[PDB]
RNA sequence: GCUCGCCGGAAGACCAAGGGUUCCUGUCCAACGUUAAUCGGGGCAGGGUGAGUCGACCCCUAAGGCGAGGCCGAAAGGCGUAGUCGAUGGGAAACAGGUUAAUAUUCCUGUACUUGGUGUUACUGCGAAGGGGGGACGGAGAAGGCUAUGUUGGCCGGGCGACGGUUGUCCCGGUUUAAGCGUGUAGGCUGGUUUUCCAGGCAAAUCCGGAAAAUCAAGGCUGAGGCGUGAUGACGAGGCACUACGGUGCUGAAGCAACAAAUGCCCUGCUUCCAGGAAAAGCCUCUAAGCAUCAGGUAACAUCAAAUCGUACCCCAAACCGACACGGUGGUCAGGUAGAGAAUACCAAGGCGCUUGAGAGAACUCGGGUGAAGGAACUAGGCAAAAUGGUGCCGUAACUUCGGGAGAAGGCACGCUGAUAUGUAGGUGAGGUCCCUCGCGGAUGGAGCUGAAAUCAGUCGAAGAUACCAGCUGGCUGCAACUGUUUAUUAAAAACACAGCACUGUGCAAACACGAAAGUGGACGUAUACGGUGUGACGCCUCCCGGUGCCGGAAGGUUAAUU
RNA sequence: AGGACCGAACCGACUAAUGAAAAAUUAGCGGAUGACUUGUGGCUGGGGGUGAAAGGCCAAUCAAACCGGGAGAUAGCU
C-alpha cells in the first residue's frame, strides 16, 4: 500500500529547507523560534 | 461539407464532421506561430476562476492579423489553414513586398485571390477599408470599435455585421446579436462574411470530443449538497428555489450589464 | 604556479594498505592522503617538488568517514582525500 | 561436496529514486536474529569508491518561482517589467579486452575521439544585446530494408559408453571479436547554378522573403545495415606446469555458411487523420556600431587543457515507503521447446528452498481431489462449485438506429505414420552466363537452405483443441442510451458525467470568478463566442401568469440623507 | 476508422472464502489507443482549496486539516 511519506530530497529541501525558511517572514520566525528552543537541527537541511 | 459518420461504434454514430478539403494539409507558417500554454481556467492566484476548462490538445498560437495595416500593397492568398485557436479558418497571404500574414479567411476567399487594405482599396470580399469608405447596407466582418486597435466584432466562423447607417462621424452597426451599435466611422472593417459558416453544423458525438476541446465536465447544482451550491440537497430530486449561479445570483433572466461608460454607443439592445 | 607554502600543506601522508602496495609495485602509482581542498594539479606539484619525482597523472577520490559508536555515544570519523599518483616509467620512490 | 526441489517477462541481471558503509577481510556471539548458531545486513578492528569522453556541475530554456525600478496595499505584504533561477526536455567527445577479497566505459593493455586555448606559417573582412535559418517536435496505420538474437549445417577439439544397441544420418562442447576511420548502400527529402531588381525581416545586410531572366537535368542534404580496415592482435573449448586446494603462470584448435528473425534501428521517415501537435541555447549564416593594413576570422601543425563533486553496496527489496529481517515502488535487459503471444507449461544463464525443528496421522478448521442413485429438491438468491473453453469449415432467429444482434444458437474435422511431393505451395537465394553510366550496380539463372495448409491411405488409444491454457447458453422484463466517473478503508448503482436539447445572461475594459487593490483568469477568444441553469443519445412528442421570482412600465400614492 | 472486439503487461476492485497486512489473500472479475495510464517537477490552503458531486479528498485525521496560543474556555453533568 502506497504510504503517505514518499521521500524525495530535492522536494524536501524546496519545501522545508533552510533557504525556503529564510525566504519568507513566517519561515524566519519559525527558525528564530527553533533557535530559542535550542534545536540542534535548525532545519531539514542535512 | 458536413459528413454524418457511419455508426460503426456508439460514440461514432451521432458524429457529424465538417470536412473542408481546401485547407492546407501541412505544417503551418512557422514564423507566425508562437507558444500558447494552457491555463486550466486558473488565474495568477492559482485559483480556478472559470469552471469546466482543462486539458485538451496542445495548440500553437497562429499570429492572426486583425489590425490589417498594409495599406496599398496588394496581397495574394497563398492558402487556407486550420487554426485550432478559433472557429474561423485563417488564410496565409503574401504581400507584393515579400511579407506574409495570417488573416481571417472570409466566405468566398481561396488560393490565388487578391486582397487589399486601405482607403483606396476595391469594395470586394477580403479587402479592408474604413467604414466611412464602405457603402451603407454592406456586410462586413472583423470590425474595429476604436480606430487603430484591431478588429473585435464579427470574428467567429460565420459572422458578419451590417452597416445600417452612417450619421456624421459615426456609423451604426447591426451586430450579430441583434444589438445596434454606434461606431466611429474611421474604424476599419473587412468586406464580406467571415469564412467557416458550416462550423455550427458539426456535432461532437461523444464525451471525448468535448474533452479534446479542453472542456471538463459540468456538474449540475441540483446534484450537489447544500454546502456546495444553492440548489444542493433534497432527498431524492428536489428543487424548490429560483435558479441561481453557484454564487447565488439569478440565472434565468436577470440582466447583468452594468457598463454606464458605453451605454451611449448602444443604439438598441438585442432581443 | 602554486606557492611553496601551499604545496607543503597539501600532502598529508602515505597510505599503507594491500591495494596501495600493489599499486606501488605493479603500476608505479603511490597512494597518498592529501588535504581535502587539494586539487589534482596542486597535488602533482607537491609530489614533484617534495618527493623530487616526475608525475604522469593524479587520480583523486574522497573517502567518506565511517560512523562509529564509542560506548553509548554515536560519532562520525572525518572525510579525507586519497590520491593515486602515477609516477613516470623508471621513477623509484624512497 | 553429491543428490532433490522452486523461480526463470523472475524469486535472474543493470540503474534511477530513497537509504548511507549495509560492500570486502579478519575476529567475537552478551544483546539483536521469532529456535540453535561456529553463521549474519549483529558487535569490534582494518580495508575498499581512481574518469577530458558515464552522471552531476556547466550552457539553454518549460510549467512555475524570485524579481531592480514599477503599480497596488493600515503594517506585514500582493502583483509584476527588465532580469534572474527552474528538468521531467535541447546542448562536444570511448570502445574492446585484462585485472581486485572488495572499483572500473574511472586502473592496466591495445586502438580512438572532442573543444578549448596558446604558438605558427599560410591567408585576409572581422565584428551583436540585432536579422534570418536551424534546432523544432501530434495520434494512428502500413509496409519494405535491416540488425540484436536464435536454429541448422559445415569446421575444430574431445568422446566410443555402469543395462540391450551405439565408428555413425552417432554423442558433448566451442565456433566470439567493439568504438573509431574509410566506403555512402536499401531507402527518404528537395529541382539546382548564375544574373538582375524590390514599399518586407524595428536600422543595415552579400543572409532570408518576394519578383523577374538565363541555363543545366543532375545538384545537394539525409540515411540503417553491409563490406573493408581496427585485428600477424585480443578472447577462445579445454590441455599443461605449480599448489597456502582459494587459485596462480604458461599455452591455445577452429573461429565459416545458410536460414529464421524483433516490439530494437533506417523512421525526428512515409501514408493518413483531426483533436492540428514546447521553448531557448549550442550550431549555420547576415550584416551594424566599430576597427582598418592591427586585431579578429579558417588552414594545418606543434604544444598545453579539461578543474570540481558522484562512483562501494541494496534498489519489486531483510538495506527504500510500510513501528518488524512485515503490501507499495519508475526505467533498461528479454535465451531454448511448444505457442498467436512479454499468456501458459517445462527449462537455460543466473538466483533461491522463504531462520524454529522432530513426530503423530483424533475431533474440528483451512486449501484441494473423487464420489452410487437423484440433479436446485439447497438457498433470500444456483451463493459456491460444476460446466463451457482452441483453430478451420458449415450454419445462425426475433428485433434493428441497417452498423448490428453474432462467437447468436447448433454442428463437423483435429493425434501419429506413409504417400501425393526421398520436402509440395510459397519464402529465401550461391555459383555460372550476359549487360554496364563500374558499384554495396542491373539482368538471367536456379544450387543449397527453409517451409506451412491440404487430400488420400494406414495406424494406436476409453479418449488426439489430450497437460497448463481456454466463452456457459437461451427466453421474458424494470432502470440507465452508449465508453466513462464515484463514497482511499462495509454502498459501483437506477447515483455523477456524457454527446444532444432548451432557457437565460454577456457588444468586449464582456458577463462572471479570484483578489481592501494592483492585477489575473474568461481569452491573446468576440455572439457559429463565452458564462450560468435545467434536461440528458435516437425516435414520437412536450391548459394555468392568481401565488413567489424575473423582465418592462412609470401616471398616481408612499418614501432616505439633505434642506 | 474506432471513448470498436478478445486478451497479458499496466490501471482498477464486482463475487468468494480466508491479521502476514491499521483494508491484505487466494480463486475467479472490469477497463486495457483512451473522457487511458505512469515517472519527474510545478500550482491551488482551511469557511479555504479541489471535487464526472460521495459531504468525497486535502499526510492512517474532515459537515470545516494539523501545530502552537487565548486556556486552568465553560461543564446547573459524571
Amino acid at each position: 500500500m502506497k504510504r503517505t511519506f514518499q521521500p524525495s530530497v530535492l522536494k524536501r529541501n524546496r519545501s522545508h529547507g533552510f533557504r525556503a525558511r529564510m525566504a519568507t517572514k513566517n519561515g524566519r520566525q519559525v527558525l528564530a523560534r527553533r533557535r530559542a528552543k535550542g534545536r540542534a537541527r535548525l532545519t531539514v537541511s542535512k | 461539407a458536413v459528413v454524418k459518420c457511419k455508426p460503426t461504434s456508439p460514440g461514432r454514430r451521432h458524429v457529424v464532421k465538417v470536412v473542408n478539403p481546401e485547407l492546407h494539409k501541412g505544417k503551418p507558417f512557422a514564423p507566425l506561430l508562437e507558444k500558447n500554454s494552457k491555463s486550466g481556467g486558473r488565474n495568477n492566484n492559482g485559483r480556478i476562476t472559470t469552471r469546466h476548462i482543462g486539458g485538451g490538445h496542445k495548440q500553437a498560437y497562429r499570429i492572426v492579423d486583425f489590425k490589417r495595416n498594409k495599406d496599398g500593397i496588394p496581397a495574394v492568398v497563398e492558402r487556407l489553414e486550420y487554426d485550432p485557436n478559433r472557429s474561423a479558418n485563417i488564410a496565409l497571404v503574401l504581400y507584393k513586398d515579400g511579407e506574409r500574414r495570417y488573416i481571417l479567411a472570409p466566405k468566398g476567399l481561396k488560393a490565388g485571390d487578391q486582397i487589399q487594405s486601405g482607403v483606396d482599396a476595391a469594395i470586394k470580399p477580403g479587402n479592408t477599408l474604413p467604414m466611412r469608405n464602405i457603402p451603407v447596407g454592406s456586410t462586413v466582418h472583423n470590425v474595429e470599435m476604436k480606430p487603430g486597435k484591431g478588429g473585435q466584432l464579427a470574428r467567429s466562423a460565420g459572422t458578419y455585421v451590417q452597416i445600417v447607417a452612417r450619421d456624421g462621424a459615426y456609423v451604426t452597426l447591426r451586430l450579430r446579436s441583434g444589438e445596434m451599435r454606434k461606431v466611429e466611422a474611421d474604424c476599419r472593417a473587412t468586406l464580406g462574411e467571415v469564412g467557416n459558416a458550416e462550423h455550427m453544423l458539426r456535432v461532437l458525438g461523444k464525451a471525448g470530443a468535448a474533452r479534446w476541446r479542453g472542456v471538463r465536465p459540468t456538474v449540475r447544482g441540483t446534484a450537489m449538497n447544500p454546502v456546495d451550491h444553492p440548489h444542493g440537497g433534497g432527498e431524492g430530486r428536489n428543487f424548490g428555489k429560483h435558479p441561481v449561479t453557484p454564487w447565488g445570483v439569478q440565472t434565468k433572466g436577470k440582466k447583468t450589464r452594468s457598463n454606464k461608460r458605453t451605454d451611449k454607443f448602444i443604439v438598441r439592445r438585442r432581443s | 604556479m602554486i606557492r611553496e607554502e601551499r604545496l607543503l600543506k597539501v600532502l598529508r601522508a602515505p597510505h599503507v594498505s594491500e591495494k596501495a602496495s600493489t599499486a606501488m609495485e605493479k603500476s608505479n602509482t603511490i597512494v597518498l592522503k592529501v588535504a581535502k581542498d587539494a586539487t589534482k594539479a596542486e597535488i602533482k606539484a607537491a609530489v614533484q617538488k617534495l618527493f623530487e619525482v616526475e608525475v604522469e597523472v593524479v587520480n583523486t577520490l574522497v573517502v567518506k568517514g565511517k560512523v562509529k559508536r564509542h560506548g553509548q555515544r554515536i560519532g562520525r570519523r572525518s572525510d579525507w582525500k586519497k590520491a593515486y599518483v602515477t609516477l613516470k616509467e623508471g621513477q623509484n620512490l624512497d
